[PDB]
């Protein structure tokens, strides 16, 4: 299959409550690059109390001898995505992912 | 100038969220995407006559969004709108006085989209005296 | 004509609402388009009985419909219509008098369609005196 | 395939509230015109609170080496519409539009 | 000749109706069209004890369905009903009376079918 | 011979049902077919105390099954259940009264099969005299 | 198609209210009966609040140049069957029948 | 196709309330036929609350160089059905009627 | 087909209640045994409100020139099962069984 | 040795449950085959305070399961364990007192599995 | 730092939960595994005025989640917790008490995932 | 078929409630191995009250002249599952496996 498209993982470093300060204290991230295919399920809407919303979804395609690193969400064109679904046959790996909005 | 008893709090309450600083809203349209909003949700008319005029009084509900991990920025938004809308005294042909008794604040975790968000709901009660 | 008491204020506020000049209806058919306009829903009696007759009193709710950018215009016209209702005293056979104890006005936002509309419901209770 | 239709994109100018008088204000508005492929999927009757109504949908859809400009609503055989989903797969598109009532 | 209070007072409201002109029905059949109706829906018995009899209300409750450009004579034979039921004194082995504080007449429109319609619910309070 | 207070009114009530000559079921099995017949539900006990005993009520429920067209029938047949049950005066180790303040009869029509039945509910209350 | 099984099409008096007596009073009955198709679809087993009850349906086809006479339940096999669908298509019909209990 | 059966579409007059007496005014009705083609759903049973009803769909077909008029119901064999879908495909019109029942 | 199981037919004896004593008496039990087909379809994990339960299901065929005998439940392999569905295709017979719990 | 409120009248039911030779059960594995049976459902605290301690009274529900043609022996047994529950007079740390007026027992039949069965749910409130 | 009531009340309970050595969590990330847990729902106020300041009530809602076969750990995880929360005095800019009238604990199964869990749930209510 | 993988079937003791002490006593545990046929499902994400968590989802086959022994739950690859399906067609094996988690 055809891979050209571009794919970052990112890992969240570790988290603590402070009390006193009532914020979150976190560390640094991780970022690593690989180039898999990539295809696109569509762009929904759905209504929600405050108003209107669009939430994407896309599908990412490995074949064997690569290893997936370990992460948290992934970056696809300038956008953050957060896996759903995780299937591993017979030596291959397929995600699907969905969009999430990710603090600045 | 003069408008019903609902539009007169209404626009009162939106001109003091916008000159707070806060971002408001009233059914956020698709093409924004930000998260520390606020939007109005509805009013509610009371009556109680006596002898010469008619009076009551008028119920506002709105609620803050945010992401999960800030709840401080939250709860800080809320207490804020409420302060500033506690120093209501007279708009154009009404006098107008909040009910402390009856305003409450509640806090909850909602997940209806993809993103873990955090919710602050007020309630607002004010009386024509 | 007399008619029955659920009859007599349809038909007294259904004329109250053409003579101010707005659209009303009582069940929207297909053919029409156009969103500023009055329907009414239904009616509910009460009966008191003293050695005399039978009094009590009738219920009757409304809605209006617009467009959700004109607010405004939609709380005006349930003003309006709340107002010249207030003036109606009697009828063929029957004389009347509106409770404000028991009348409320309702703003909230209605999303059954694709377009996204404003709606405010009216709820009065009238006496027979 | 066969595009001689017309299609028409509207996206409309910048919005803000006035406290003072409690009206929108808004500015002008932005026309574009183009010529695709267009399909129907059938008026339906549907019951609300209020009566009953009709409303309608289409797909539009586009060959690559067309780009399409950012728009709000769209204006079909005079009727305006606002599209549900939309999906690009391999440098094409395919939109499902959706009828909407807007203020003259 | 002697029934219970529910089938006494049954009987009593249907022959009301069927000497009034209008059509009764209990259960519609299929092959019954024709849309002005009346329809009979369910009762409900109390009790209250004293040291000779026993005594008590019984409720009724039925339902008038028409087509909906017609609300005026929906209204009218449920007020013609109820001005009609207000008469009954005394059956055989009963003695009645109509409580009126309790009695109500509700219009909506239900959307069952295909045909719009309007329907006038009814509740009736016989007190022994 | 002495059992506790529920199975001693549920057997004094079958018992005054099978004698009356109906048919009388608990649970009823898919191989009898026949539309006259009575059904047990359920029951309910409360307690109230004193300084030598312990007292309170029990609750019984029961239906009476059959077809639309016969309404007289099913109606005689509850009238004639509960005039059987207010005749009960002692069982094997206690003392029972009827309260007829708390007793109550509804008909109504059931659909829950392919055949239109006609179904009489039917609520019991014994007080330990 | 082969046609042996005996249908017999049952139709009803009319029907009038006594109110001194409280009892319905019905004329007679007329049966006609004819020759046609069946076929069954099979007996299930449902739960009601009183217990557990067993119903059957059946499908009954027809060729043209027949008449179906007007009829209210269909004895098939020493049982009552009531209808539940009627269609007709090019000149023929076909009926879908459901079990039911009918006085004595 | 076959097209031999005939279709009436009735279009109703103008309609306004007279509130002194609390009757609805209505005009005249104009009806024109035509011939076209028809297909049969079947009829179901339906349970409501006072008591049990049947019901029926039919569908119209047409070729091109037809335009249909405008309409409100359409009587088919003695029988008034009301539109519940319309498609148009390439020139071309299908319809999908449910049945109602319409005032003497 | 291959035909090689056992089945076994059982039929319990007429009851009645003792309102004196409280229990339900009943008669002897009646079985009779034959050779049919049966396969299985799954044991699945049920939750119930008191814990967890399993439950089995299994489904009998049979050629004609065979009455099946009058029956209240089947006992295949040591377990008690209940029928669920009944159809008879063309002098033909098949049944769909799902497991009961029988008192000892 | 000394455990919390609830746990502690939650020991002292289940060892009465247990000794008078039922089979009592906290969630039934699904090993388990057997009809008749005893299980325990949840508890729920409630405090009143005075100017030395802190009182209240705790809920205790549990349910009886069985066949659905053996209504004696569920109604036995719930009897027997309602009886033996009475008797609870103290336990480590605590004095404890049944409240009468707020224990009831209620009979039905319940269908979620292929086999009918009969059900007897119990409500105990005890009194610090 | 003086801050709202409810994130002055939140951040002391936590800091309580925290000091006496369990595992906090206001949202469960998805990395995390291993069973016993606290968490915290939400927060309600009220007001009650006076003639010269402001006061009410603030009601805090947490759970404890545990495998089902360990009922004890769970009982005994939620009393520490009320008790701990029974000795808050004041905060910076506040003087609390809690009401003990108004305080329960519930415990409960629940089977929302394949893994049976056993939930004790909190109610507390602070007065200013 | 191709049978690689392995498969560690665990049954556990007995188990009895000392009320003494108020904690569950139980003995110890049996495990054997063996070598089988498995395939993924997929792991999906699941919303809770408490948060979110992720959960997997094995199936494993047999053929003949294999015996299954007694068991609980099974380890594959350091995790734990229990089965929610199974069926035995043609003195064969299939079982549908979903995860959860033991006590330490």
């Amino acid at each position: 299959m055809r891979c050209i498209d571009e794919v970052t993982f990112v890992k969240k470093g570790e988290r603590h409550y402070d009390t006193e300060k009532g914020e979150w204290i976190e560390g640094a991230k991780t970022e690593t690059v690989a180039t898999l295919n990539v295809t696109d399920l569509g762009t929904d809407r759905s209504l929600v109390i405050f108003g209107a919303i669009t939430q994407g979804a896309k599908v990412v395609r490995t074949l064997p001898l690569f290893n997936v690193p370990d992460f948290d969400y992934v970056i696809i064109d300038g956008k953050t995505y957060e896996h759903l679904t995780f299937r591993s046959p017979l030596y291959r790996n397929s995600m699907i992912f969905k969009e999430v909005t990710i603090e600045d | 100038m003069i408008k019903t008893r609902d539009q007169s709090i209404f626009d009162e309450v939106f001109k003091q969220c916008q000159s707070l600083g806060y971002t408001t809203y009233d059914y956020k349209p698709m093409n924004e995407v930000g998260y520390p909003f606020v939007e109005i949700e509805g009013t509610t008319t009371n009556h109680v006559a006596n002898k010469t005029d008619i009076k009551g009084s008028v119920e506002l509900t709105l609620s803050v969004w945010g992401l999960q991990q800030k709840r401080k920025q939250v709860s800080d938004m809320a207490s804020n709108v409420l302060y500033c809308s506690s120093l209501i005294q007279a708009t154009d042909g009404f006098y107008w006085s909040l009910d402390y008794n009856q305003s409450t604040i509640q806090l909850m975790d909602d997940t209806t989209t993809n993103t873990p968000l955090k919710r602050a709901r007020l309630t607002l009660t004010f009386t024509v005296r």
